């Protein structure tokens, strides 16, 4: 059974004690605000040992920025775990997975054969993809004047990844960017349609976060701010 | 390597009939047949020809330090201005000479389309120049002065090295042949210009002896009203990448004259050329400041113009 | 100057007439870019129709000798 | 993409022919689609078919790396390249480091290039690596690589071996630069053993000068274009672990006084780190992290292009 939201982070789902069932999540905000922090934050809480204050559930990283920090990652670990050595970490590492996309194409190739992966890792209770947003503008010039055609290969991955997280009760942790002009919807129907929170980021260091929560249309708010220990909500 | 096609500068309605067909990258074009391509996509034989042609179409520190030294510097007659920029205006470089009206620039192009044409066995370059004249400047009587000063100049020399070949280039430089060499164009507004512009790569290729290309006003005198819309398009993207591109695969120097700067026209244009040059008084006498340059640190030097031409204080 | 006397196909020019481009001025001031989007054609095939265009209204190139002997 | 011939093992052009009748032209058709629906009805093998789908399935996708096998990688292969300029160094907190892409910014005259200069003699000397130099607005001065060369050692033979271990290419316009790398990826490809080239640096002096002008009007061809661009740079330098970098204007937004990157809102996710410079004298340029991973930002010093 999925551990609910309310373990993962206490600090964003006080009020969500009953276990998940498929939930999807997406940030939004301009650049340098703390997404790609956050996801650090959750990775940190779900992979460190059970006796250091973590989960010890395996984890999934989609990315297709090529900004993931390897060594970011690691000084975090070694920092909140107690008493940090070589042969700690290589465990702590063992419990998260890596993938590289290049093109919508490769991500839906991808996506179809991620099937297997989760029929031999039950563990597996977490799924993030960085900048979904990533092939928005090259996508949209080769279909032409047809939205229909434009959008094309993005439905399609929305369509497999509702599939995958509801046969397997999995979490989304998508994340966009701000590219047009508070919000400004630019991605498909067929996605938007699937995103129940939609959180945004701001910038004055001090770190603001919004909350919007369209299963109830609650609005709240948050603080944080990100040392060299990894983020610390206040 | 699996290049993608949005790329390769097909041109854009095809491209979206050829990824709409399931064509990704251009490895998968390269064994079709034209014939077939054709009917695949709805695009005529013609096209098929084009693309299939554009999907299937250097020198180290070492070389390039070795052609930087013979590529002569043109020189100015100012041996203390042509101190700073290191020898003289070089070429396969823009260059730019701001300054607010009345201070010489006009009088150092004028003087750099003659010292262009100096011959070789002098330390010269033995090119000709190409004045686009686009205030209405130009002057040829004035060009005669700035002449046959040269060339009295030059015959001051030859008599010291005796019998060298000296004597005989002296003979080819001659002021009908100097004045046989300098090419005009007159543009009175900026859709001439840049027509212009846009021909000279291929005026530049019939006459492979052309060694300095000279824009008398990047900015038109009177600017004004819709014409404003005009001027973007050549400041823009134009007179940035034209200019550096034609100077470079031709080998030559290319010198753009501006008059709105006056002190020490888009945020982007500072960046638009290699070296640039400042020009104002100060107790009633010129200065020649060097504000940008990417081999040669800040300085500031003095000169006078004469009726001889450009000279050093 | 109008396009249609320049040289261009009498097809292409409704084309750019659809688009509300009736001088050689309004021909001048659009992009590399949006050419290609108003008219079909490759990148290099854009840049054969702008020498044509330009040659229409280019000046005349004069010698310095020429002028000194007017 | 499309189907062909030979892109796997058991396709033909009569089994090819018929996916093509039944509407199944490439290969994400192939594999989303229902086999049953093709195999048992229009008479097609069950078997086969499965066997097609999972072998191009395999062949055309990632394959998920342990965190553990891959942190070993890359600790032994990720290294720091001295920037030359021992202030600036400390700033970056030693450096350059291969597999990202670094971006500076600066207006007019503010040691954009000569800090790229200095980085390339650097690494040309020092580390005795090559460099490749992308040059579209003609910054590159032979004289001065020598010179910077000189303050460093006097051998004459020291010199003239750095000086032919700088790569030197010219592009005026984004399709060429584009060429320009996809050549560099293909020939970093092939040549698996040719440690006589086997570039490490990659300098593109004013990525600016080639995308301002594609940018204009209501039309999008130019966003794709500078999307292309990127993802080129990334994947040369994630993919094959050469510390790429690149050099970009500055402009002021309208609203406030603040300075930002040029490009837009597009373009400004692409950087992993960014490093401003600006003038508070000759000399005397003062740098500070605008964007990093790694580092609080706005952490602001001084530097001296005069002798760097
Ligand atoms: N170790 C650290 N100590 C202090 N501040 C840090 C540290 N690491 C990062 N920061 C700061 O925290 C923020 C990091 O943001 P993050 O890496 O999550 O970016 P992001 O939202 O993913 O950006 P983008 O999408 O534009 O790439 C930046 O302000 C950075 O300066
Ligand atoms: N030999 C030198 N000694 C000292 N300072 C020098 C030297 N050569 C150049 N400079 C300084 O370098 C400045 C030019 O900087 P640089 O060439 O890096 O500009 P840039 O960032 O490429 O500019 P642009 O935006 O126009 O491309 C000159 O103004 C001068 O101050
Ligand atoms: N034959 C000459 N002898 C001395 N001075 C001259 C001669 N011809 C022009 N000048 C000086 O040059 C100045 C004009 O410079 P000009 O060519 O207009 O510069 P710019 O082109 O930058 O405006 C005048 O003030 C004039 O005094
Ligand atoms: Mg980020
Ligand atoms: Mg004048
Ligand atoms: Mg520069």
């Amino acid at each position: 059974g999925r551990s609910s939201l309310k373990e993962i982070e206490p600090n964003l789902f006080a009020d969500e004690d009953s276990p998940v069932h498929g939930d999807i999540l997406e940030f939004h905000g301009p650049e340098g605000t703390g997404k790609t922090e956050m996801l650090y934050h959750l990775t940190a809480r779900c992979i460190l040992p059970k006796s250091e204050g973590g989960l010890e559930v395996e984890v999934l990283f989609i990315d297709t920025d090529y900004h993931f920090d390897m060594l970011r990652l690691v000084t975090i670990l070694e920092h909140r775990l107690s008493q940090s050595s070589e042969e700690i970490i290589k465990y702590c590492l063992g419990r998260f997975f890596l993938v590289y996309c290049s093109s919508s194409t490769h991500l839906l190739l991808t996506l179809y054969s991620l099937e297997s992966m989760f029929c031999s890792h039950p563990s597996l209770c977490l799924l993030i993809l960085d900048s979904l947003s990533a092939f928005y503008w090259i996508d949209r010039v080769n279909g032409g004047e047809s939205v229909n055609l434009q959008e094309s290969t993005l439905r399609k991955c929305s369509q497999c990844l509702e599939k995958l997280v509801n046969d397997y009760r999995l979490v989304l942790f998508a994340t966009t960017q701000t590219i047009m002009q508070d919000y400004r919807p630019y991605l498909c129907k067929a996605w938007q349609q699937l995103v129940k929170h939609r959180m945004f980021f701001s910038k004055q260091n001090q770190f603001s976060l919004v909350s919007r929560c369209l299963k109830s249309n609650s609005l709240k708010k948050h603080f944080f701010i990100i040392g060299e220990s990894g983020v610390e909500f206040c | 390597m699996q290049r993608d096609l949005v790329s390769f500068p097909l041109s854009p309605a095809v491209r979206v009939k050829l990824v709409s067909a399931g064509f990704q990258t251009a490895e998968e074009l390269l064994e079709v047949k034209p014939s077939e391509l054709s009917k695949e996509v709805g695009i005529s034989k013609a096209e098929a020809l084009e693309t299939l042609q554009i999907i299937r179409r250097k020198c180290t520190a070492l070389e390039l330090l070795e052609q930087e030294h013979t590529q002569g510097f043109i020189i100015t007659f100012c041996s203390a201005l042509d101190d700073i920029l290191g020898g003289g205006v070089p070429l396969m470089k823009t260059t730019e000479i701001c300054g607010a009206p009345g201070v010489g620039k006009t009088q150092l192009c004028m003087q750099l389309a003659v010292d262009v044409q100096i011959p070789e066995c002098f330390g010269g370059v033995a090119g000709e120049a190409v004045f686009i004249d686009t205030e209405g400047s130009f002057m040829v009587d004035r060009v005669v002065d700035l002449a046959t000063a040269c060339i009295q100049h030059l015959q001051l020399i030859a008599e010291k090295h005796k019998g060298e070949e000296h004597r005989k280039a002296l003979e080819d430089f001659t002021l009908d042949n100097i004045l046989s060499h300098i090419y005009y164009f007159r543009c009175r507004d900026y859709t001439e210009l840049l027509a212009q512009v846009y021909l000279l790569p291929d005026f530049l290729s019939e006459h492979s002896k052309v060694r300095l290309v000279i824009v008398d006003g990047i900015a038109f005198p009177f600017r004004h009203d819709l014409d404003d819309l005009s001027l973007r398009t050549r400041l823009l993207n134009g007179l940035a990448q034209q200019m550096i591109s034609l100077a470079n695969n031709h080998r030559l120097a290319v010198i753009l004259t501006n008059q709105m700067t006056t002190k020490i026209l888009g945020e982007s244009w500072g960046h638009a050329a290699t070296i640039r040059l400042i020009f104002h008084w100060d107790r009633k006498q010129r200065l020649a400041t060097l504000y940008k340059s990417p081999s040669q640190k800040e300085c500031t030097v003095l000169f006078q113009i004469k009726p001889q031409g450009f000279r050093d204080t | 100057k109008k396009l249609k006397r320049v040289g261009l196909s009498q097809e292409l020019c409704d084309r750019l007439s659809r688009h509300q481009i009736l001088t050689c001025q309004d021909f001048l001031c659009l992009s590399p870019l949006e050419l290609m989007k108003v008219t079909g054609l490759s990148y290099r095939g854009v840049h054969e129709l702008l020498c044509m265009v330009s040659r229409a209204c280019a000046p005349k190139m004069q010698t310095a000798y020429g002028i000194k002997a007017q | 993409g499309v189907l062909r011939v030979g892109l796997c093992p058991g396709l033909t052009e009569e089994m090819i022919q018929l996916l093509r009748s039944h509407r199944i032209k490439t290969v994400v058709d192939l594999v989303s689609a229902d086999l049953e629906e093709v195999a048992q009805k229009c008479g097609l093998s069950y078997k086969a078919l499965v066997a097609l789908r999972r072998v191009l399935l395999a062949q055309f996708s990632a394959f998920p790396v342990n965190g553990a096998d891959l942190y070993e990688e890359l600790k032994t292969s990720t290294a720091i390249l001295s920037t030359g300029i021992g202030s600036l160094d400390k700033l970056l907190d030693a450096g350059l480091y291969t597999g990202e892409v670094t971006e500076i910014v600066g207006g007019p005259g503010s040691g954009k290039t000569q800090v790229c200069l200095c980085m390339a003699a650097n690494v040309a000397h020092g580390l005795q690596q090559n460099v490749l130099y992308v040059d579209s607005n003609g910054g590159l001065t032979a004289s001065r690589l020598l010179q910077l060369l000189q303050a460093k050692t006097q051998d004459e033979e020291e010199q003239a071996e750095a000086l032919r271990r700088i790569q030197v290419v010219h592009a005026f316009d984004i399709f060429q630069m584009l060429d320009v790398l996809q050549e560099l990826r293909g020939t970093v490809a092939q040549q698996v053993t040719g440690s006589s080239g086997t570039v490490k640096v990659v300098v593109v002096d004013s990525v600016t000068a080639v995308v301002s002008p594609l940018l204009g009007g209501q039309q999008r061809e130019g966003l794709a274009l500078m999307m292309q661009l990127a993802r080129e740079l990334k994947t040369l330098a994630r993919d094959l672990g050469m510390a790429v970098v690149v050099t970009n204007h500055i402009t002021r937004d309208r609203d406030s006084g603040r300075l930002k990157p040029a490009l837009g809102r597009s373009w400004s996710f692409v950087p992993s780190t960014r490093i401003l410079l600006d003038t508070i004298s000759g000399g005397r340029r003062m740098a500070c992290l605008a964007k990093s991973s790694r580092q609080p930002t706005g952490f602001q010093e001084m530097v001296d292009i005069g002798t760097w």
